[PDB]
């Protein structure tokens, strides 16, 4: 079973730039048979390459394939705004088998989060359980890091959070994260925080709230 | 002491035969089929656009016999021309049947558009028994009955442009009486004469007085004329009599319709190749299901299998 | 060779060797692969899709008509008697290449690992190697795998094979 | 030209069985190897299974084997998959996928090809929540300029819309992916930016539309 290994995890790169992608094998393929998928979001991946550099029927000529044996590359010679998405590639050297998929997104300018906390509403609580959400507003790069504490006691386990995908306009992310108490532990104790880390915070900041 | 290494290849109990430039038979370990032979037995009613004629020919719909007015207006990727087709009309013959069928299978649509002839001193809309529509006599919807009004049968001398930007069919027709009597009772004239044409082109049909064969009560006939006229080029009708005119146009395209005979039932599935046995996948490169075809379809082929070999020479022990 | 392996099942090409630790039978994959990938390709070729035509010919008839009809029959007479022998020289050459490249297959393993075992064996003309020296199933293996020095056995197999 | 038109997903409880079906339109079916190919959610896309235009031979990913069977009818030139034995891992939406080069394949570990053409996918939701219907929570404004939005928590299945003063408002919303609870159950956010001295004066009303289940809430947010 050929393993596929795609680098990076996610590229960024500003409009305009020269991206490369890389897929790597486990083993030897069998004649280059490796093709690219573009996939955009809620679309069906469509083909770019197969043999490894011939491009499909269709394709710009801005996409091109190359490499032999066990590496293997896809490279975009100018970046538009059509080529943000996710790239998968595949091999049929042996059976069939895919990466894991890079997704390259917009690199724009370093933007702080604007954070928000927000106390559970008054009719959840009398149905036994109340939630506590946190907002993490238009901010780049993607990774932020968000900590619950409870009576600065760090919280852990009882949390969900999701990202929306990169803004359309300022290229940008937003995060929600949601702690799940039960009413019972939730009138114990007062100060209800969500501490934000972020790259383009100086140091973390603390949104909170006291109970009443 | 010492090793001992072997080379081979597999093989199989029971491989298949196969053709070859020198042996008549020879097996190896599979081989596939390249000759499609078998059919599900139902047309499939797509991607092509099949029209069930049922019990009209394409040129009863064409005409207007009173049971093919449903496929008035009508049109078709495939027109099929079921085998219990009949005739309910006037007595009519074409001569160059053949060729009127097919140009008009090849436009693939029976969309006709009404014109404002002016008949000025003879009777329109005749009828008769052979062709009941409704409760009484009737006709041809596309064609229309003159004859004379009041005493007389004037000289006729109608025209019409071709002022649009596609081509005009016309169909016309000529009346053959059976007797004299019939004849000048109806047009007064003793010897008809229709001349229709246009710019480059011209033809003229003198009516033939005879008794036929009774058919559906009636002795004598109908003969069943046509005339195409580009853009520019302009129609000319003149007859002293027997005339049966024309009420308008069909429209003419040019893609890729016809006409094809067959009784097999129609079937809400997909096929890109239809033989009158029904549709057939067009996977292998030659059938031996009929030699008439319509769509992307394998090639007729007079051999009902041939084995291309998807394997190495199988020699067992 | 002599005849195939029916017991083969994974495969198109392979060894069964005889040692000092048993007997045993691996299929060789680059030179099935290698048939299989040309026996595709043909199949790429012939089943390669058709060619699209609607409005024809009539090719039956109720009345006798002469001339026209004689013409009308005999041009899709020629026609099919044409694509008929088109078909049946089409499989016979495809074919008799395709056999022809797959034992050609097989002389090209064989090649293969004779000019591997340098001189520390001979070949019995069996569609075998009589090899002069130990060799046990990591050896063996190492023929197969494409992965065997000779200069190891080789002043082991020259004396087993010269006196 | 070609189009492949996948058929019959849904939300079906687990160890039951599934019948999915893919229109071939364009091309013959029986000319070509044909796949199927399932991307989870949020996850990565899978290799699941194939058929040779023989119907010959079948071959399966391993998370699948022995539980799901590829078919192809030719008469009606359609291909199935015949999914059994369901479970919560084979949550995803399901691609038919056309294969110009793998023609003969005659065992496990041989080339293959790549996908031509791909269909557009049909869901398969494998749980054993039932549907249940959205319980919406407001969430109140405190800064420069402040926000507010809805909770819609503990629903099955997906999909619900959200959207605020029916159309009206767009620009400054972000409504997150839904995350399942722990109870088998679904719940998001809808966020909005305003003005914030328009907070006394505008009313924001966010509209809520989960069908699955026929229930549709409209509840207002506001301050205090
Ligand atoms: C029959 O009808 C045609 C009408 O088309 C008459 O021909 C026209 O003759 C005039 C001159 O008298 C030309 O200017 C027109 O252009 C002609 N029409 C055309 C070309 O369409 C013809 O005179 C009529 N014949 C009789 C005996 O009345
Ligand atoms: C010839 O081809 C057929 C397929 O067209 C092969 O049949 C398959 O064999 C596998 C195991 O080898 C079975 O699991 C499949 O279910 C079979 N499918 C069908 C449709 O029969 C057959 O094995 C081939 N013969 C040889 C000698 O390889
Ligand atoms: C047929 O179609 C033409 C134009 O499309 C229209 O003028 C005519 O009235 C139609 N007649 C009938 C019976 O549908
Ligand atoms: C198809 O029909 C023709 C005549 O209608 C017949 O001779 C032929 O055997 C048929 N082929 C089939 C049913 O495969």
């Amino acid at each position: 079973d050929i393993v596929m290994t795609q680098s990076p995890g996610t590229l960024s790169l500003s409009p305009g730039e020269r991206a490369t992608l890389s897929c790597r094998a486990s083993q030897s393929v069998s004649s280059s048979y490796l093709a690219w998928y573009q996939q955009k979001p809620g679309q069906a991946p469509r083909l770019l390459i197969y043999r490894a550099s011939s491009r499909a029927t269709g394709i710009p000529d801005r996409f091109s394939g190359s490499g032999s044996g066990t590496d293997f590359t896809l490279t975009i010679s100018r970046l538009e705004p059509e080529d943000f998405a996710v790239y998968y590639c595949q091999q049929y050297g042996s059976s069939f088998t895919f990466g894991q998929g890079t997704k390259v997104e917009i690199k724009r300018t370093v933007a702080a989060p604007s954070v928000f906390i927000f106390p559970p509403s008054d009719e959840q609580l009398k149905s036994g359980t109340a939630s506590v959400v946190c907002l993490l507003n238009n901010f780049y790069p993607r990774e932020a890091k968000v900590q619950w504490k409870v009576d600065n006691a760090l919280q852990s386990g009882n949390s969900q959070e999701s990202v929306t995908e990169q803004d359309s306009k300022d290229s940008t992310y937003s995060l929600s994260s949601t702690l799940t108490l039960s009413k019972a532990d939730y009138e114990k104790h007062k100060v209800y925080a969500c501490e934000v880390t972020h790259q383009g915070l100086s140091s973390p900041v603390t949104k909170s709230f006291n109970r009443g | 002491s010492t090793a001992t290494l072997c080379l081979g290849h597999h093989a199989v109990p029971n491989g298949t035969l196969v053709k070859t430039i020198t042996d008549d038979q020879i097996e190896v370990t599979n081989a596939t089929e390249l000759v499609q032979s078998s059919s599900t037995g139902k047309i499939c009613n797509n991607p092509h656009r099949i029209l069930d004629g049922i019990d009209c020919t394409l040129i009863d719909a064409l005409l207007g016999d009173p049971h093919c007015d449903v496929f008035q207006n009508e049109t078709w990727d495939l027109f099929v021309e079921r085998s219990k087709a009949f005739s309910n009309c006037y007595p009519y013959d074409v001569p160059d049947y053949a060729s009127l069928r097919s140009l008009v299978a090849s436009s693939g649509t029976l969309e006709f558009i009404t014109e404002g002839f002016t008949w000025t001193g003879v009777t329109q809309n005749g009828g008769s028994n052979a062709c009941k529509r409704g409760p009484g006599s009737g006709f041809f919807s596309r064609l229309n009955w003159l004859t004379k009004s009041g005493s007389t049968y004037p000289v006729l001398n109608v025209t019409m442009p071709n002022n649009d930007n596609f081509d005009k069919l016309y169909i016309w027709g000529i009346h053959h009486p059976s007797t004299n009597q019939e004849q000048t009772s109806l047009y007064v004239q003793a010897s008809g004469r229709v001349t229709v044409s246009t710019r480059r082109s011209q033809q003229t049909i003198i009516p033939n007085i005879g008794s036929r064969p009774w058919v559906r009560g009636l002795s004598s006939r109908i003969s069943i004329y046509w005339t195409i006229v580009k853009p520019g080029d302009v129609l000319v009708i003149n007859s002293n009599g027997n005339l049966i005119a024309p009420r308008g146009y069909f429209k003419m395209r040019t893609g890729k319709s016809s006409i094809m005979r067959s009784d097999a039932p129609i079937d809400t599935c997909i096929s890109e190749c239809i033989t009158p046995n029904g549709s057939i996948p067009n996977d292998k490169p030659f059938q031996n299901v009929n030699k008439i075809t319509y769509g992307a379809c394998p090639k007729y082929v007079k051999q009902n299998t041939l084995k291309l070999a998807t394997g190495m020479r199988n020699v067992p022990e | 060779i002599e005849n195939g392996w029916e017991g083969m099942i994974d495969g198109w090409y392979g060894f069964r060797h005889q040692n000092s630790e048993g007997t045993g039978q691996a299929a060789d994959l680059k030179s099935t692969q290698a048939a299989i990938d040309q026996i595709n390709g043909k199949l790429n070729r012939v089943i390669e899709k058709t060619n699209e035509k609607f409005h024809q010919i009539e090719k039956e008839f109720s009345e006798v008509e002469g001339r026209i009809q004689d013409l009308e029959k005999y041009v899709e007479d020629t026609k099919i008697d044409l694509w008929s022998y088109n078909a049946e020289l089409l499989v016979a050459l495809e074919n008799q290449h395709t056999i022809d490249l797959t034992d050609s297959e097989m002389n090209k393993l064989f090649e293969k690992t004779r000019r591997q075992l340098r001189e520390n064996a001979e070949e019995m003309g069996n569609g075998c190697f009589k090899i002069y020296h130990k060799c046990d199933n990591a050896c063996i293996e190492s023929i197969r795998n494409g992965t065997y020095d000779h200069d190891v056995y080789r002043d082991e197999a020259l004396n087993n094979r010269f006196q | 030209q070609v189009q492949l038109v996948e058929s019959g997903g849904g939300v079906v409880q687990p160890g039951t069985s599934l019948r999915l079906s893919c229109e071939a339109s364009g091309f013959t079916s029986s000319a070509y190897a044909m796949h199927w190919v399932r991307q989870a959610p949020g996850k990565g896309l899978e290799w699941v299974a194939v058929i040779t235009f023989d119907g010959g031979y079948q071959y399966y990913a391993d998370s699948v084997k022995g539980r799901f069977t590829i078919s192809r009818d030719i008469s009606r030139n359609t291909l199935h998959l015949h999914m059994n034995s369901l479970r919560a891992e084979d949550t995803a939406v399901y691609y038919c996928a056309r294969d110009p080069l793998t023609k003969l394949l005659p065992f496990d570990w041989v080339s293959g090809g790549y996908f031509d053409y791909w269909g557009q996918g049909t869901l398969v939701t494998v749980s054993s929540a039932s549907t249940k219907g959205p319980s919406v929570f407001p969430l109140a404004p405190s800064g420069g300029t402040a926000a507010l939005g809805c909770l819609v928590k503990d629903y099955f299945p997906e999909p619900v819309t959200v959207s605020w003063n029916s159309g009206a408002l767009t620009s400054g919303v972000h409504t997150f992916p839904a995350v399942l609870q722990s109870s088998g159950l679904y719940s998001l956010s809808s966020v909005v930016t305003v003005p914030s001295s328009s907070l006394g004066t505008q009313t924001y009303i966010c509209n809520v539309n989960h069908k699955p289940s026929n229930t549709k809430v409209d509840k207002r947010v506001e301050p205090k």
